[PDB]
């Protein structure tokens, strides 16, 4: 029995060991209560505003679209405190943890952004934060690891399985299964078992709500489409949620195509994976033919969740949202273009969304279109990555 | 087939608890794993719980995580696991054989085809680790259509609703999770499948303790796998240590 | 003859070769005109809002002040686009350059933040940007150098003199002296010859204006003091300007004390230098006994301007503002403390201001005081610096 | 002392322009710099313009930037520059000696004491490179109190106000910046100090060109310093090349 629907059509659910079900039902109850509580909402709104810096700007990109009939806006989550959208939902989850009387936070992280976000929320709100991160990731992400440590979080390297995000996700769940009385599990995307896909959507939905108000203000109409990159699905569902019932607004999610779909070296499970059951949910995932879970590959480490949020899979199935993919090279070009033409360094994650909007524009330059790209984060973190490619490719 | 029912009737006749070891199929390789299982049986295992290597065993502690890694290192696949299961059944016609599976491996290529395959190799039960009772309908239905017992974990804190569901939905045995007299009696009250206590069972006094509490017997996982892990360098020493541990554990079930 | 006063008491002026005076008078005229032009103001306000992300948050720091009678707010310039306050005034100077019909931008930079800021403003506004940076600085600041390049700016290493900021400042002036018909010189602080101290103040003054509105809103009174780090003086004058006539509000500027004043290895010319004439102005500066110009030393490379804005020297002389210093170690501690207690990674520059506010609190913990620290920038850039110190000091 | 006035009267009598070389004091070292200056005089320099090494010469191109670096490398200080100036005056009683200074070095330890020191060593003029006429009051007043000529740059584009100020405030000579007939005539009209053309003067035909235009002569900076820079490895070769260049330049001023 639950209060809310744990499914989006066929996808989602609560596929967890029996010992973890009380934790999930507890969390769902707290959330339903919090969502009804004006004081919770006021506290959450206050941290968003006065700590995180909301509302974020909606920037019109004139140089980029010059000589086309595309008007392109970027939703500026890169300007949020911590430099990516993840900060929104960790503040809400932190507030939930406090509402339930928990004093400790567990989080998983791959590239480290979610770990950083969880660590800053915990430091602000006085929670003891421990972070699981695959051993290979700890090795590859020294800057985020030191941010987490400077913020007082305990970083725990995970050596099991592939020593990556998949394996930190398992270890987070194993820890929580024994510690949930005192620890909240701060999941890092709109995926995993119910109620996490719903909670994370609702704690990211100010992205789309602001975007709608801002575009009405500046253009007097809704966007023809909103475009967001899809790693696990949080930034994209945050952008999409308030537009779902505005049926003229296209919702386009962009998965990483890596070296190219046909190479198999990609992270596009929604469109190129197969439904499986893992990480507490029924969803498309990267998996072998006999059902072992695989890694997602992208130039962008933040898009390495080997599955996708069940709401995305559902929105795709009924044709409400469309999902596409963008390769490493297309993402690199869009990164280069934004820096040079708009003076904004975008996250390589966010560059997938931008690359798709540039395609929509370039392919049909006389098509009248009003587009918003969710610029989910800033790309300071990616400057060496983009250097050592334009170094190894001469340039 | 009614192998758990036959075993529990036979055990009750002899005033005896079940001892049920867990191992990972194909740890540390197929050939050695087959010898390990034959040794557990020869030493007095009443039934077997057998794990199929899965990439992301999110219900498992480090010992079992390592067993999986060892099996994967040897190239063990679920298809090879099923060939092994056929051979095991064919050597040992009456011993209940239970699988411990992750949902993806059951769901992967069709829930119904998975349980049909279990029936064909002569498996008796399947516990799907990350399928709670709330999510279990298509699994337990598929199992029952293929004469397979769906096993459910009854956790240490189950409320009455959960006890009633586990009692109603399970067959074969109820996996009673350690981490007490209330749970055993309610399970009996609701006519649940006989309870086996598992999780941290590593000493003979734990086995006698379980039976005394009113459990039908004990499941020991990590303890058996620990012996494998400790003796990788010496396969003969491994079997001998396995033999010794199993008979000790089994003797403790003789009340 | 000028339209505005080029002096703040005895300090300031226009000490430039005669060939550069027309450039300065032209720039002054354009500025006076722009300051009267509602359309200029509306364009500048629009870029601040929709591109840079203004207004920036005013954050109350509860954890930090626990058990004292200090209430501490941080003005969040770290949340501005580009991650430091410098973005405000480069957008205004870019708009001035366009108003004068210039198509090229010259800028100097030390640690690189000003170079990055000038490069993004230029990329946005379609200006051809060239940046002079001392050869030693180019070597030491690879991340900022690549940001500048990704944004289309030409980075020109300066090998003359000490190959640092002093020497990039000279080279900027030498270039402009021959190129001013087509190039605007985008000076990076509230210093240099008139009209630059005045222009930069006015294009940073939204910092203090916002702070005043926000503190009135949240506390219903003005701060007892506003505290800002002083490298060249821009962030601090931006914070101070709107409070100058609010005589109960203390204005405290914090110079870098480096290894300690008594060591001579510091960057505190306002209080520990000697008045000289250099970089177009009469101001306190770091200089030898016979008047050769020296470098400023700080752990924080952004506080290396070897002089200070003439308005600061003036404000000090009449006792309107007080100036203090903070050592590398005190700055490091304040950096550590903010990360761990507030989940905000501050620039090491900004950490000097914070360190001083922590001193005011700790020295007199039962003193009722309402303080605002200008958090001039974010400290992502400083994470390795702070690592390799807490590494070399064991810890 | 009236050394520029005496020189210009003597030159006009001989229908001759001035040739005025610039060097940095103490480039490439004190001893060699003294020999360089003696060679420029022996070769026909009508007057000298002498730079004092300053850390941040923001009015100077690369050639002069390097001369400064060379002097600093040799440990040359303004105090040593002043000792050198005393020796130079004492060898050569009538040659006008002008300094090219940066403001900080003038202002450093008191503007008035700086010009008093110039008077004591027998300097005739001071051009302060980063003091425009707008800022010049305390400099030109101090200079005049100490019988020193304050020199001002008249830039290629000066409006009438600037011409009138330069005419009024300068003495000795007006430094006419190259980067034309209008400026010379207006300067004459406003009774300015005689104009010397400088900046890029590097060939004898430039010298004759200046005098023909109505300038009183030519100032050559970088060209002389370039010869120093080219001949660092060979001090004797350096003087000989300096000797040759100076006499060539000076011959061109004989109209
Ligand atoms: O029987 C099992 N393995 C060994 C248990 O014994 P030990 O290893 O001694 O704890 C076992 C049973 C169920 C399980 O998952 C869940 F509880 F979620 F369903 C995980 C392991
Ligand atoms: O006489 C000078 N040096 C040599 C000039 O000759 P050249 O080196 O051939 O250009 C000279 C004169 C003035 C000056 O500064 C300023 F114009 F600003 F006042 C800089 C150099
Ligand atoms: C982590 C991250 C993502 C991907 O996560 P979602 O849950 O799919 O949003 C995208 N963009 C940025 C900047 C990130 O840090
Ligand atoms: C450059 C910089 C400073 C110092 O410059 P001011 O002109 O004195 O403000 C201070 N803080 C940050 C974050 C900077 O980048
Ligand atoms: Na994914
Ligand atoms: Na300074």
């Amino acid at each position: 029995t639950t209060l809310l629907n744990p499914y989006f059509g066929e996808f989602g659910g609560m596929y967890v060991p029996q010992i973890l079900m009380p934790a999930l039902n507890q969390l769902e109850e707290a959330f339903v209560s919090a969502q009804k509580d004006p004081e919770f909402q006021a506290q959450f709104a206050d941290l968003l505003k006065n700590y995180a810096g909301r509302p974020t700007a909606l920037t019109k990109c004139q140089n980029i679209t010059a000589g086309t009939r595309t008007t392109l806006y970027l939703k500026r989550e890169d300007l949020l405190h911590g430099g990516a959208h993840k900060t929104n939902q960790v503040l809400g989850q932190a507030l939930l943890a406090k509402r339930m009387g928990k004093s400790e936070i567990i989080a998983e992280t791959g590239a480290g952004q979610h770990g950083v976000a969880s660590a800053l929320a915990s430091a602000l709100l006085g929670l003891k934060c421990r972070i699981y991160m695959g051993a290979k990731d700890v090795e590859r992400q020294s800057p985020n690891v030191f941010r987490m440590r400077l913020m007082g979080a305990e970083v725990i390297p995970v050596h099991s399985g592939s020593a990556t995000l998949k394996d930190a996700c398992n270890e987070a769940l194993r820890d929580w299964s024994g510690s949930y009385e005192t620890a909240h599990y701060m999941l890092g995307t709109a995926a995993g078992p119910h109620p996490y896909p719903t909670i994370v959507r609702e704690f990211q939905r100010m992205i789309g709500e602001e975007t709608k108000a801002q575009i009405l203000d500046k253009e007097g109409r809704l966007p023809d489409a909103v475009i967001a990159c899809v790693g696990g699905g949080s930034n994209a569902i945050g952008m999409f949620a308030d537009f779902i019932n505005d049926t003229s607004v296209g919702l386009i999610g962009v998965e990483p195509g890596g070296h190219g779909i046909e190479t198999g070296e990609h992270g596009a499970p929604l469109k190129h994976g197969r439904v499986g059951i893992y990480f507490g949910m029924k969803a498309p995932m990267m998996q072998t033919a006999d059902g072992q879970i695989e890694e997602s590959y992208s130039i962008s480490a933040g898009l390495d969740f080997p599955s996708v949020g069940p709401q995305h899979a559902y929105l795709n199935s009924i044709g409400r949202a469309d999902y596409v993919s963008i390769t490493d090279d297309e993402a690199l070009e869009a990164f280069k273009t934004l820096c040079r033409h708009e003076g904004i360094i975008p996250a390589l994650e966010s560059s997938h969304a931008l690359a798709h909007a540039l395609k929509m524009m370039r392919e049909q330059p006389e098509k009248e279109q009003l587009l918003v790209v969710n610029l989910s984060g800033r790309g300071d973190k990616d400057i060496f990555t983009v250097h050592d490619i334009l170094k190894a490719r001469g340039e | 087939m009614e192998r758990y029912e036959n075993l529990f009737a036979q055990l009750n006749d002899r005033r005896e608890g079940a001892f049920v070891p867990f191992v990972t199929l194909g740890d540390p390789g197929i050939e050695q794993s087959l010898k390990i299982i034959d040794t557990l049986i020869d030493a007095g295992a009443d039934a077997l719980e057998l794990g199929v290597p899965f990439s992301d065993p999110l219900a498992d502690g480090p010992t079992i995580q390592n067993a999986n890694l060892r099996a994967f290192a040897a190239g063990v696949t679920p298809a090879q696991c099923f060939e092994m299961l056929a051979l095991i059944r064919e050597k040992h016609p009456t011993i209940p054989i239970g699988l411990l599976m992750y949902a993806n491996l059951v769901f992967n290529n069709g829930i119904d085809a998975f349980y049909a395959r279990c029936e064909q190799v002569g498996v008796d039960s399947v516990l799907v680790a990350d399928v709670p009772v709330e999510e279990s309908a298509p699994f337990r239905q598929a199992a029952l259509r293929h004469n397979i017992a769906p096993i459910f974990i009854c956790p240490p804190n189950a409320d009455d609703d959960l006890l009633r569901q586990v009692a109603s939905y399970g067959r074969g045995y109820t996996y009673l999770l350690s981490r007490l007299h209330h749970l055993i009696e309610k399970l009996k009250e609701y006519h649940a499948a006989p309870a086996l206590q598992g999780f941290g069972i590593s000493s003979p006094e734990q086995v006698s303790a379980a039976v005394r509490a009113g459990a039908a017997g004990a499941i020991s996982g990590s303890a058996i796998v620990k012996i494998i892990e400790k003796n990788l360098a010496s396969p003969k020493q491994m079997l001998a240590e396995l033999r010794s541990f199993v008979s000790a554990m089994k003797a403790a079930s003789r009340a």
